[PDB]
């Protein structure tokens, strides 16, 4: 009602819509440094024997 | 144990108050977690 709205509102995504408005799927990776020991180290290839 | 930045845990499972025989632990885990610890319990 008046002065009264749900926040959420939708993305209406369409096929037939321009580059501006269609999916972006995002994946903000990040990388946490704590005073533990590291876990999650790197594929470190190697040499023949 | 937890020393330098890791905490280690060592065991052994042996056949049967304590014995007198000798038996070395062996270590199974060392993990590099970096937390305090200062207290402990028991889970049951």
């Amino acid at each position: 009602g008046v002065n009264c709205y749900f926040p959420l509102q939708s993305y209406g995504f369409r096929p037939t819509y321009g580059v501006g408005h269609q999916p972006y799927r995002v994946v903000v990776l990040s990388f946490e440094l704590l005073h533990a020991p590291a876990t999650v180290c790197g594929p470190k290839k190697s040499t023949n024997l | 144990k937890n020393i330098d930045g890791y905490f280690k845990i060592y065991s052994k499972h042996t056949p049967i108050d304590l014995p007198q025989g000798f038996s070395a632990l062996e270590p199974l885990v060392d993990l590099p977690i970096g937390i305090n610890i200062t207290r402990f319990q028991t889970l049951l």
